[PDB]
């Protein structure tokens, strides 16, 4: 019987390493032949983009959604992409984690 | 009951073909010379780089049209308009300032992507349009 | 523009049934005899026929003679339901036509040709006998074409004459006209093809002269109308026996015939792909007449 | 292993770009990224008409609606034929019947005279652009999934579930394939059991399902079946006559 | 839940039973015949032969066609006739 | 509600069941038969189209029967087909 | 008076039968289906009444014409009446002429 692996969390981090990760699989997919002016390098292929993008996700665990895939063109849009960080904390643990003034009490009844 | 007889043939078929009517309107066919003697040019190829584009109807003519109401309010629409309308609207401005002596007087609907001028002016926006290559 | 529009409904909570508007503007309010503005009496006035919505009929003037019963009757509209009309072609359309590749000038061009081009739109049930070739835009036409229609003008014959062609003026019941506009329909009733009928005793002048180019005509007084149209228009008349379209441009149809490499007779199958053509002497007879 | 590369069979216009897409599959929980697809921008990333979407559901709320309501008027309702008391003299108020309007039990004045149809048709480019604007509108808010094929590993309904909550596809989900014999038993099985997971042909795709459901998945060949469809639409000729009787390009 | 079948036309051609009251007259005419022929091909059962008129038919389309529909020739005539009276 | 049959076929309807089934077949055929009565009191037209004097147009044209009432001390004589009009 | 002195039962509306799930499926038949059968031929009701919509004139005249032979005979009865009641009102009163 097949199992259903835990719900994966939304929360994504940019690692500090993220540039060299990225450089890194640039030259694995797309070759190391031609290193210049990575971040300027076509994503017009799919089979690379594909191999790029995949390799990306399962290193970070964050992948490009269908909304934004065709604007990933370059390497520096899918940089800036993973710079963009995502927060999945809840309204109420916002709103507590947020400074609350001491008069101001918050209560989540759902 | 006795019936004539009849021969079964299968040669003759091509002209029932050949008065089959197609569905999908035909391509325009490459003219050596351009503009056509009807007057039809075809679209730049690659289009031209600017912040707008005017897409050709599925006839391949020019989106600009002329409308009627009250009977005495004329206006040109100018139909099929991708990216910067607003651009397009100013540059439309600029264009009908000299032949006007004033500011036309123009709607832009960005839903429909849609732009509409208060006047008649369908033949100089077609000829603008047509030199700018949409 | 769209990109960005794009990009908006992305941030935005998703499209269901329960956020959905229609477009300002469309939807004008109702208006109903309820409240102070619209009650009491509800847009109707005071006693009298409009009040009580008993009011003479359209037209009545209170006892006067009406306008339109007073004015002495005329001939205006009288046997309108038996006028013959021609739908215009006009040069400067065909000249599109062609350019646009709607209507190849590569083969005979007729009623079927146009309609499945979208060139004319032919209602036999309107009192429509096929398509009038006008003058409008002859300066600028130029094209080789076989153009077959139903009405000529002296005009458009010269032009399409002198830019090389054969222009034949031909005639067509309305039941022969609806078939030849829409054969498809025609080919599903299962009815053999019907004959050509004749032009009408006040028709037969027109095509049987040779000025108009009449498809009844006798075909050996064409050149001198051509050399004459040639002379007074100012141009050469060019042999088209040179051509080497020329039979493509001398391919004309039998009087008694519709469709082109089709006789009355035979019944097309459009599911077989295959036409059945009958061998009984009185048929072939009757159909060959 | 070979990633599945899906490209536009239909000429793209010069001035714009095909989007793309991920193409997953379902036979496994962590089958994602199995492929990559491109999308006819005239199609899947068109304008979005909230107006036309509004349009074509409410067309398709109203245009087959039959109303029985009917009421019986003062001709209608039983007896009253005769005067119920003399015009004069008896000091009450004038009455010409007992099954009048203003009378208990007598008609109904302005009352509903059913059967009636609500029977309409918008356009055929309308209702077209309706399913273009809701695909593109499905796309751009990341609730439109491609699949290679529906096919499962089991016929549980729970599998489905669980891989849908491990996706976060909602709680409504619209599968599409291409035809209706040919869709796989598996699929099948899982979708007869589920409420919210319905499962639909190519043909049956619809602005109010798409609108109901809040996750749409569609297969490879039901997307190049829906651009064919649509993009169809914008380069077809006015009708002679209707579509059904014989052309020399239709079908296809 | 899973969708039912989408409604497809009826395939094949129809043959309503003559014997029963309620069937159409337009449905049983021979015309109709012809058309499921046309439709169908030769899957409809429909012998070609009685597609063409009958030879009682023939005879009745050429009297009315002799009887409203003069020849070329005759209508030459009587046009040069009336041509004649007029001058 | 509605019937299945219309109301003019339930004559029909009726001749097809019960002793109306048992009878023979030349006789209902005979019943069946309803062939126009030869015109006697009305000059029938002669010709299925005729050119219409107002507008010279050829029109089709109908010969409707004239009605006709024969009462019943007819049945008990040979009246030729005339009746009381 | 005139005015429940208790609640009403709760109403429970299932929003995903089976009816509500698959509404508006093969609506597009002719669009997505070749044109093989038009969107009104899946309208289901009076034989009168399927792709056609008109006023209450002209559905009762086409209901006596098309089913008025089946109709009892104090329901043609009622339609006969109100057919030229109809005719009555809308070409012989009103406001606007
Ligand atoms: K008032
Ligand atoms: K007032
Ligand atoms: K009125
Ligand atoms: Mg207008
Ligand atoms: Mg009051
Ligand atoms: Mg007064
Ligand atoms: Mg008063
Ligand atoms: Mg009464
Ligand atoms: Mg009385
Ligand atoms: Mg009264
Ligand atoms: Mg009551």
């Amino acid at each position: 019987i097949l199992v259903c692996p835990p719900l994966r969390s939304r929360a994504y981090t940019p690692p500090e390493d993220l540039q060299s990760r990225l450089e890194s699989y640039v030259k694995e997919v797309f070759g190391s032949s031609l290193p210049s002016n990575w971040q300027d390098i076509s994503l017009e292929d799919s089979r690379l983009k594909f191999n790029l993008l995949a390799h990306l996700a399962d290193d970070l665990g964050h992948v490009v959604p269908n909304s934004r895939l065709h604007q990933m063109c370059r390497v520096r849009d899918v940089l800036d992409f993973y710079n963009v960080p995502i927060q999945d904390r809840s309204k109420f643990d916002e709103l507590s984690a947020s400074n609350l003034p001491p008069n101001l009490k918050i209560t989540w009844s759902y | 009951p006795d019936y004539p007889r009849f021969v079964e043939s299968v040669d003759e078929y091509q002209f029932v073909e050949r008065l089959l009517p197609a569905t999908r309107i035909p391509d325009p066919p490459k003219h050596e010379h351009y503009p056509t003697p009807s007057g039809w040019q075809p679209p730049r190829d690659p289009p031209p780089n600017l912040p707008y584009f005017v897409r050709r109807s599925r006839m391949h003519n020019i989106p600009v049209y002329k409308d009627i109401t009250h009977g005495n309010r004329q206006m040109t629409v100018i139909r099929k308009v991708e990216g910067d309308i607003w651009a397009l609207q100013k540059d439309v401005e600029d264009f009908l300032s000299p032949l006007l002596g004033k500011t036309p007087v123009t709607q832009v609907n960005e839903v429909t992507g849609t732009l509409r001028i208060k006047g008649y002016f369908d033949q100089e926006l077609k000829a603008w349009l047509l030199e700018k290559g949409f | 523009g769209g990109a960005r529009a794009l990009d908006l409904l992305r941030g935005l909570p998703r499209v269901s049934l329960a956020n959905l508007k229609p477009n300002p503007g469309s939807k004008k309010p109702e208006r109903r005899p309820r409240g102070r503005r619209r009650g009491r009496k509800c847009g109707r006035g005071h006693k009298g026929e409009r009040q009580r919505g008993t009011r003479p009929r359209l037209g009545f003037e209170g006892g006067q003679t009406p306008f339109y019963i007073r004015i002495p009757k005329y001939g205006f509209n009288e046997g309108h339901s038996f006028r013959r009309q021609y739908k215009p072609l006009s040069l400067n359309r065909l000249q599109y036509l062609i350019d646009l590749g709607r209507v190849d000038p590569s083969q005979p061009i007729d009623l079927t040709q146009l309609v499945n081009g979208r060139g004319v739109t032919i209602q036999p049930l309107k009192r429509d006998y096929g398509v009038q070739l006008v003058e409008e835009g002859a300066d600028t036409f130029t094209a080789k074409v076989n153009i077959e229609v139903q009405l000529a003008s002296e005009l458009a014959i010269a032009a399409i004459e002198k830019n090389g062609g054969v222009v034949t003026t031909a005639f067509y019941d309305p039941r022969s006209l609806d078939i030849v506009c829409k054969p498809v329909p025609f080919f599903l009733r299962g009815q053999p093809i019907p004959k050509r009928m004749l032009p009408p005793e006040e028709l037969v002048p027109y095509y049987t002269d040779a000025k108009n180019r009449g498809y009844l005509a006798d075909p050996a007084k064409f050149p001198e109308a051509r050399l004459e149209l040639a002379r007074k228009y100012g141009y050469i008349l060019p042999d088209i026996t040179k051509d080497e379209l020329f039979k493509m441009l001398c391919t004309r149809k039998d009087p008694r015939q519709i469709f082109f490499g089709l006789a009355p007779g035979w019944v097309v199958n459009m599911a077989d792909k295959k036409i059945l053509k009958p061998t009984d002497e009185n048929l072939l007879k009757y159909y060959t007449s | 292993p070979e990633p599945v590369l899906r490209k536009v069979e239909l000429p793209v216009p010069t001035h714009r770009r095909p989007v793309q897409a991920w193409v997953e599959s379902l036979r496994g929980f962590e089958q994602e990224r199995v492929g990559l697809a491109d999308l006819h921008p005239d199609v899947f990333a068109t304008a979005p008409r909230l107006d036309i979407l509004h349009q074509v559901a409410m067309w398709q709320k109203n245009f087959k609606r039959i109303s029985y309501a009917k009421t019986k008027t003062r001709a209608e309702v039983r007896g009253g034929g005769r005067k119920p008391w003399p015009q004069k003299g008896t000091g009450r108020a004038r009455h010409g019947s007992i099954r009048s309007p203003l009378w208990r039990g007598g008609g109904v004045a302005h009352g509903p005279r059913g059967p009636t149809s609500y029977y309409y048709m918008l356009p055929m480019k309308v209702r077209a652009l309706g399913l273009k604007v809701a695909l593109t509108v499905k796309l751009a808010q990341d609730d439109l999934h491609i699949m290679d094929s529906l096919e499962l590993p089991t016929g549980d309904p729970q599998y489905l579930t669980e891989l849908a909550h491990y996706r976060r596809w909602g709680d409504s989900v619209l599968l599409v394939d291409l035809t209706h014999e040919e869709m796989p038993q598996s699929i099948v099985e899982a979708t007869s059991r589920l409420k919210t997971f319905n499962l639909i042909p190519a043909v049956g795709l619809n602005v109010h399902s798409m609108l109901k459901h809040q996750t749409l998945v569609l297969t490879l060949p039901t997307v190049a079946f829906l651009e064919d469809k649509l993009l169809w639409q914008d380069s077809r000729y006015r009708p002679l006559y209707p579509f059904s009787l014989p052309y020399s390009d239709f079908p296809r | 839940y899973r969708a039912r079948p989408p409604p497809r036309r009826r395939p094949g051609p129809r043959w309503p039973d003559p014997e029963d009251l309620l069937t159409p007259r337009w449905q049983l005419g021979p015309r109709y015949a012809a058309k499921q022929f046309a439709r169908y091909g030769a899957a409809s059962g429909v012998v070609p032969g009685s597609l063409w008129p009958s030879p009682e038919q023939l005879r009745e389309l050429e009297a009315e066609e002799r009887e409203w529909y003069p020849s070329l020739a005759t209508m030459q005539e009587s046009l040069r006739v009336k041509q004649l009276a007029e001058e | 509600p509605l019937h299945k049959y219309p109301v003019w076929l339930w004559k029909r309807l009726q001749l097809r069941e019960g002793i109306c089934s048992r009878l023979p077949g030349h006789y209902l055929r005979s019943l069946e038969e309803e062939r126009t009565p030869t015109p006697v009191h009305y000059r029938p037209h002669g010709a299925k189209f005729k050119i219409n004097p107002k507008n010279g147009q050829r029109e089709r044209v109908e010969d409707v029967p004239i009605p006709i009432y024969f009462p019943p001390e007819s049945q008990r004589g040979l009246w030729g087909g005339e009746g009381w009009i | 008076i005139g005015i429940r002195l208790t609640l009403p039962p709760p109403k429970v509306v299932d929003r995903w039968n089976e009816k509500r799930a698959m509404f508006g499926v093969y609506d597009n038949i002719g669009i997505l289906g070749n044109f093989e059968k038009h969107p009104k031929e899946l309208i289901r009701g009076p034989i009168w009444l399927r792709g056609w919509k008109g006023n209450e004139l002209q559905r009762c005249i086409r209901k006596r014409k098309m089913v008025g032979s089946r109709m009892f005979a104090d329901d043609l009865h009622n339609l006969n009446k109100r057919i030229r009641y109809l005719y009555k009102h809308f070409n012989r009163h009103g406001k606007f002429r």
